[PDB]
């Protein structure tokens, strides 16, 4: 665990019923994906 | 060609085109003095060609299994498959090659519109 | 040419004209949206920047892009690759490292071997510092970046509403930081890592920054296309409907023709 990671962990405990806005809560929620790339093709898709 | 359907032989007729026939079918009647109808075409302009295209046949075998099968050609303009003379013989035949000047252009030729081209004894008349 | 084409093409475009719109006016709302992540991540731009400054941090290199998965927003993605390319000359060996498609294509048609990571799903909700962060924890891990001489970060900033500029950045790993010439400035407590940790901080953060301000170039000349689509969508409405005018009346004159003709016998 990285040091910007762990400091998502208390950013976001110390958001996990209102003060929980909307973009509060779409603070702790990421669509994104990565999927890993080589010679081009790559190491199928996953969640961050 | 029905001489060879009649007599246990083979024959394919193209009518090159039919477009042009009805053309001259309208000239007749309206010189005739026959109240025309849609286009000023004669009101069984239809018929014309549903009777003409109704002789090409597979026979059966008390009359010699001989056949005639019919390519008419039919001429559109502007790509309106949807004009009067044309929604007639698409209603006759049994089923459509259809081509595209665009898909000329892009390289496929024939230019074989696929989604639009049917035909309609499907498989049964395919090499297995 | 026929009155049933006409109808369907000038139908058609009635729509597109409508959605365009729709998504011009869902650009404004959110670019309201857009400078409260602008001037927010430019202030925390100033202030995390301003060690660095003062310490006088300077510095196989790994690039990463920034843009996003959506199109219809003008020349965004295409000059951005235009200046990673730019620059690629300058040093073909470095690895990239994508965020967002539509970058990821654009490099793909030109430097397929470079690219060793894609981030997905991105240009949806504004940029937050948990994609940030993740984003940072997988190029640590997967990317092994803490080993690159250089980082550099190219993204898009925003000027202004009008026009943007495809820009780049630094980010310092620990070697750099601890041994930058102003470094012994400050009172920092030579103990546990301060330089590994304030570079994997500023690795997040400066990412955060980019992603906010290319974010608000992005919906910015989304906004501007989507003007422009719905003033052109607009002006061919005029010119079909004209055309659908004449092709109606042309259709009544026609048909009327057909029947006078047929009880003149």
């Amino acid at each position: 665990i990285s040091y910007a990671a762990y400091l998502n962990v208390a950013a976001q405990a110390i958001r996990s019923t209102e003060l929980q806005t909307a973009s509060v809560l779409n603070r702790s929620q990421t669509d994104a994906f990565y999927t890993q790339y080589k010679n081009a093709s790559e190491p199928t898709p996953i969640t961050k | 060609g029905e001489w060879f359907r009649d007599n246990g032989k083979h024959a394919l007729i193209v009518y090159d085109d039919l477009s042009k026939q009805a053309v001259a079918y309208r000239q007749l009647s309206l010189l005739l003095r026959r109240p025309p109808g849609r286009e000023a075409y004669p009101g069984d302009v239809f018929y014309l060609h549903s009777r003409l295209l109704e002789r090409a046949a597979k026979l059966s075998e008390k009359e010699g299994s001989g056949s005639l099968t019919a390519l008419p050609v039919i001429e559109t303009q502007g790509g309106d498959v949807s004009a009067y003379i044309p929604t007639n013989v698409i209603s006759i035949t049994d089923g459509q090659i259809f081509l595209e000047a665009e898909l000329f252009y892009k390289g496929i030729r024939p230019a074989i519109n696929v989604g639009l081209s049917v035909s309609r004894v499907g498989s049964a008349a395919q090499v297995k | 040419a026929t009155l049933k084409e006409v109808e369907m093409r000038l139908k058609s475009i009635k729509n597109i004209e409508k959605i365009t719109k729709t998504m011009k006016i869902v650009a404004s709302t959110r670019l309201s949206k857009a400078e409260k992540a602008k001037i927010s991540a430019k202030k925390m731009d100033e202030a995390e920047q301003l060690f660095y400054k003062n310490a006088e941090t300077k510095n196989k290199e790994l690039i990463v892009a920034i843009t996003s998965d959506k199109g219809l927003c003008g020349s965004i993605h295409s000059q951005l690759a235009k200046a990673v390319r730019r620059h690629l000359n300058d040093q073909p060996n470095a690895d990239i490292v994508t965020i967002g498609d539509k970058i990821k294509m654009q490099l793909l048609r030109t430097h397929p071997n470079n690219i060793k990571l894609s981030i997905n799903g991105i240009g949806k909700d504004a940029p937050t510092f948990q994609e940030s962060a993740l984003i940072a924890d997988k190029l640590l891990s997967v990317m092994k970046a803490g080993t690159y001489p250089k980082i550099s970060i190219f993204y898009n900033d925003p000027v202004s509403s009008l026009s943007f500029e495809p820009s780049e950045k630094p980010i310092f790993n620990a070697k750099t930081i601890e041994q930058s010439p102003s470094f012994g400035k400050f009172e920092i407590d030579t103990d546990a890592n301060v330089p590994r940790d304030l570079f994997e901080y500023t690795l997040a953060n400066q990412m955060l920054t980019a992603m906010a301000q290319g974010y608000a170039a992005e919906i910015s000349a989304r906004r501007n296309a989507m003007d422009n689509a719905s003033k052109n969508a607009g002006d061919m409405i005029n010119r079909y409907s004209i055309l659908y005018n004449r092709t109606r009346q042309a259709v009544i004159t026609n048909e009327l023709v057909d029947t006078i003709t047929g009880a003149s016998s």
